[PDB]
RNA sequence: GUCGAAUUUGGGUAUAGGGGCGAAAGACUAAUCGAACCAUCUAGUAGCUGGUUCCUGCCGAAGUUUCCCUCAGGAUAGCAGAAGCUCGUAUCAGUUUUAUGAGGUAAAGCGAAUGAUUAGAGGUUCCGGGGUCGAAAUGACCUUGACCUAUUCUCAAACUUUAAAUAUGUAAGAAGUCCUUGUUACUUAAUUGAACGUGGACAUUUGAAUGAAGAGCUUUUAGUGGGCCAUUUUUGGUAAGCAGAACUGGCGAUGCGGGAUGAACCGAACGUAGAGUUAAGGUGCCGGAAUACACGCUCAUCAGACACCACAAAAGGUGUUAG
RNA sequence: GUGAUUUCUGCCCAGUGCUCUGAAUGUCAAAGUGAAGAAAUUCAACCAAGCGCGGGUAAACGGCGGGAGUAACUAUGACUCUCUUAAGGUAGCCAAAUGCCUCGUCAUCUAAUUAGUGACGCGCAUGAAUGGAUUAACGAGAUUCCCACUGUCCCUAUCUACUAUCUAGCGAAACCACAGCCAAGGGAACGGGCUUGGCAGAAUCAGCGGGGAAAGAAGACCCUGUUGAGCUUGACUCUAGU
RNA sequence: GAGAACAGAAAUCUCCAGUAGAACAAAAGGGUAAAAGCCCCCUUGAUUUUGAUUUUCAGUGUGAAUACAAACCAUGAAAGUGUGGCCUAUCGAUCCUUUAGUCCCUCGGAAUUUGAGGCUAGAGGUGCCAGAAAAGUUACCACAGGGAUAACUGGCUUGUGGCAGUCAAGCGUUCAUAGCGACAUUGCUUUUUGAUUCUUCGAUGUCGGCUCUUCCUAUCAUACCGAAGCAGAAUUCGGUAAGCGUUGGAUUGUUCACCCACUAAUAGGGAACGUGAGCUGGGUUUAGACCGUCGUGAGACAGGUUAGUUUUACCCUACUGAU
RNA sequence: GGUUGCGGCCAUAUCUACCAGAAAGCACCGUUUCCCGUCCGAUCAACUGUAGUUAAGCUGGUAAGAGCCUGACCGAGUAGUGUAGUGGGUGACCAUACGCGAAACUCAGGUGCUGCAAUCU
């Protein structure tokens, strides 16, 4: 019935089933990345780490990494053109991803030296 | 009252208006099991029971009657020991009426009834083999009463009566309820007893 | 009605415009009056009506976004048209496929959270209304409530573990890895990394598929902003040929064949022609097409309606038909 | 201002207006005065009216309350209690041209009365020169009766002139997409025009009032418009005058 | 479960042994347990300068919020943390005025001060919150447009009205159904009324009567029949039945309503709520004029009262007749 | 085997009730002179070197038992849903076509337990 920034989110930006409370202290240590692609992924315990609602589920790349906790940006874009817009959030918020075929460009390549070698 | 016209439907998901629509014009089936109640779990057996085939509103005061003239017959020709009448429907959903002479009105409540799945068990009773035709010609009145409806089907179980389950109970001859796991039996099954069976008992615990 | 008196009436004279005159009506003031007449300002103004002139050929819409004393206007996006650049498999997609994320609604669930509600059981249980040896701190049992305890019954837009389908983010072979080192403001104690860059190995590439009348790009300037249909999903409302949302088509902008009949139904998209098959629909007769071929069912109004004002229930039949 | 006479002028000056020498004192403009700077200029004090304070004023505008108790069956109020604003409707007067419910209730006039008239009163909401109540006569004033009279009517009918009508001469206007027969269907939900069906013969006369959602005066009612204009105050904004 | 003296259901006091049921100003939801709650300790980051970001699928400024940079502090032993109240709400352009800023820029013939003007950062108001400075009345009135927008017809729909129907607990003294039927439930009806806004203000003239056909049947009378708690009579219920009838006067503009009478009966109901190119004009709904009642006034009353212009038919069709 | 700082999932993560415990390690425990601390109170806090203990804590085992599992089979190819018809039925609804495709329920094997660095008998 109002518009506010958090609106509608009661379940978004949601928490937990039982986890309902405190940051694994492992998704606090990992390091970024000037250029590794980020996943955002909202979690009330924080809040900055909080991303204006749209972004949300949403995944881009590290543009910034201020790391002073400050997690990195990315951007991303949207609808009738999609002029990308680059978001500022926190390091408790965002997480890797499933860029994870470079262990097939690995699996490639080298595979495929090993398939010089043995053509 | 107004008719069946705030009848069967949908029109409105489902304003079960508890805490949220405080004024619910209060019930009118405060009755569900009418009959020879405290009962044996044995005895009054085989269950016949009316099932309604149509997703529909069979509204508050209707389900009244319904117990009304099921009572009425069930004991007139059978007696206090005879029924036991089941409500099960049940009749929340609050509908409403409408009454700046024609601009933007939601409903006052008025009146409760309930949603029929096409396929469910309404007001369905149970008693001894010799009650057959007696229940069932008795639960045909309610089919004509009632927004009809009707299965006035014959049954068996699971055990909400007699109830097949019929080769079941009628095996569960030995015990009632667990069984469950094995340990601390204190539903006396017979017979001796913890010692023998808390030997066999872990007697295979240990054979892992 | 009045009819010698506040009489009737000619002539002459006086009062002229927000000014006259008026036993008051907003009357009369040259058929003109809740402000005369003439000319001029003056083609006054116009978010509203009306019309808006010759051919064919191409492309082709909006009713929706935001801000306005905007509610019939306007700005502003968005749709179009024109004009053209820059260069030729770069890479492009209202599309699936693999890998990886995001969802809490359908469902499901209350001998799980919450909040509702059935019903009796067991308390070797406590505060009271009924009784008892009973009767004034009567120990002791007692009947209804009062909370457990293992059960029972059924529910939720604004409840819930669990949780779909549809749709929704990314990624893809690959400019990519792999190797060598070099730059200083960065912080690490630095052979610490970071970011950047040199020299070096292999790309046409051994799951993604499928499609390309390239692709990218710049200006500009029309109309439009009152929209309406359907199928599913829904909000209100007894309802509506009612009022309101959501995808997708559609009508408005469109003819063509079906539906007799008709914006939104079905088929089907229009340069001009010949031939051939067909869609949907139909084939006694109007009317092209069989009074075809089969197995049954129905006999005072029995009927012959895919969407529609197109209608018809509960109840009941020794009519007849199979179960 | 009110309206013959006749009678009759209740009580309210707080409100708004008006109006008096009045108030021991507070605002209150321009010039004029003082103070300060180097002046420009900015602070001062006093200062006409006016205001505000005081009084009169209602045949000036206008006003005229409300609830509780409250014996000698019963209901009852001249009783008192009260909270209260100037004052708390006085004579008088009514279902009246004011009365809501109302077709008020009782009479009265009818065979019969949402009419009349006579009554009765916590009268929605009557009332004293806003004039109150009466009232001879006057009335093309509104109502209801009675008598007479009567085609108003029951129930219509016949007669006269003139006109229709038919001829000679004279000869227009309105209006007008094109037209003009029905029944259902659908249709911008009352087709003449379309679909199906009824049907369906030249050419004309007199009448008529169903239809032409017929005809004239860009509909008396409603709304929209950044459209007016006449009146109007304690709306703005000003002005003759004073 | 322990210890009670104003306490003793407890208001409040101290001991002990386990569901996050509490608490976080304020709405609701999120969140939060060595805390994000509570008790203590120390401060003023609610700080300066910017800029970038995010928030309409967002290209518009605004408010709010996120991460940085540079300073300057707090606090801890630290690593940290702190750029306002855990997050999602709680605010404001344009001239003007005031102030805080260097003590910086100019008054244009030069100076000096006084004053004026500027630059950057704020307060002072815009709530219609994208930001005009604004009383009524018109019944005497007026204009341009609105079926985009209401009265009336028609239209859906039928709640509400009306009318029938199933079940059979009941009445009906004996019996459920002769005659009726609670509860509950299915429906028809379009002369109520209510919704709705499609048609018609870029012409539709209201209510009632008067007259005059014509249709419906949910039949009041008349025709024939069936049941009755039907002896006769007198009634009731029902079927075939719309052929045929269905009246006259007070009172009101009345529809209606209410009487007085009559008679076989004195039924209901459609045709633009039939029927002004067919009266009448009483009501309703202009200007005139009373009153009451609201208003200071102008006026205003769906209050009462009285006086108030109903034009046109030759044409087409339809008919009654006529060549 | 413990002990230190740990990651993890942090009910796929504890309860609850009994036991059992060599070696070491921690614990309990001794003690107030200082630093320091009590809304009172050396409990806590901290502050100093061995009189006595495994009794707790801890650790692991028992229940099979309460928790969640983790898997699979009926449950289930359902429930629900993507598309389609000139399909069915007064209607409500429903069926059939291809496609996706659960949850509760129960049957089982787990039990909380892996594993990081440094130590240590």
């Amino acid at each position: 019935k109002s518009h506010g920034y958090r609106s509608r989110t009661r379940y978004m930006f949601q928490r937990d089933f039982r986890k309902h409370g405190a940051v694994h202290l492992s998704t606090y240590l990992k390091v970024y990345k000037v250029g590794d692609i980020v996943d955002i992924k909202a979690n009330g315990s924080i809040q900055k780490g909080m991303p204006h609602k749209f972004y949300q589920g949403k995944t881009g790349v590290v543009y910034n990494v201020t790391k002073s906790s400050v997690g990195v940006i990315i951007n991303k874009m949207v609808g009738n053109r999609y002029l990308e817009k680059r978001l500022n959030l926190r390091v408790e918020h965002i997480k890797h991803s499933k860029c994870r075929q470079e262990f097939l460009e690995r699996v490639k390549a080298n595979a495929a030296k090993r398939a010089e070698a043995k053509a | 009252r107004r008719p069946a016209r705030c009848y069967r439907y949908q029109k409105n998901k489902p304003y079960p208006k508890s805490r949220y629509n405080r004024a619910v014009p209060d019930s009118k089936i405060r009755i569900y099991d009418l009959g020879k109640k405290k009962a044996t779990v044995d005895e009054f057996p085989l269950c016949v029971h009316l099932v309604s085939n149509e997703l529909e509103q069979l509204s508050s005061e209707a389900l009244e009657a319904a117990r009304i003239c099921a009572n009425k017959y069930m004991t007139t020709v059978s007696g206090r020991d005879a029924f036991h009448l089941r409500v099960r429907v049940h009749p929340f959903h609050v509908l409403r009426i409408n009454k700046q002479g024609m601009r933007g009105a939601w409903g006052k409540p008025h009146g409760l009834a309930a949603r029929v799945d096409i396929g469910q068990i309404i007001f369905s009773v149970r008693t001894k083999d010799s009650n057959k035709d007696v229940v069932v010609e008795g639960l045909r009145r309610a089919r004509y009463k009632f927004p009809g409806q009707q299965k006035i089907i014959l049954s068996k179980k699971w055990g909400f009566t007699n109830l097949d389950r019929p080769e079941y109970l009628k095996k569960r001859e030995a015990g009632e309820v667990k069984d469950d796991g094995a340990f601390v039996k204190f539903l006396s099954k017979k017979g001796s007893l913890e010692n023998n069976i808390r030997e066999f008992p872990e007697y295979f615990a240990a054979q892992a």
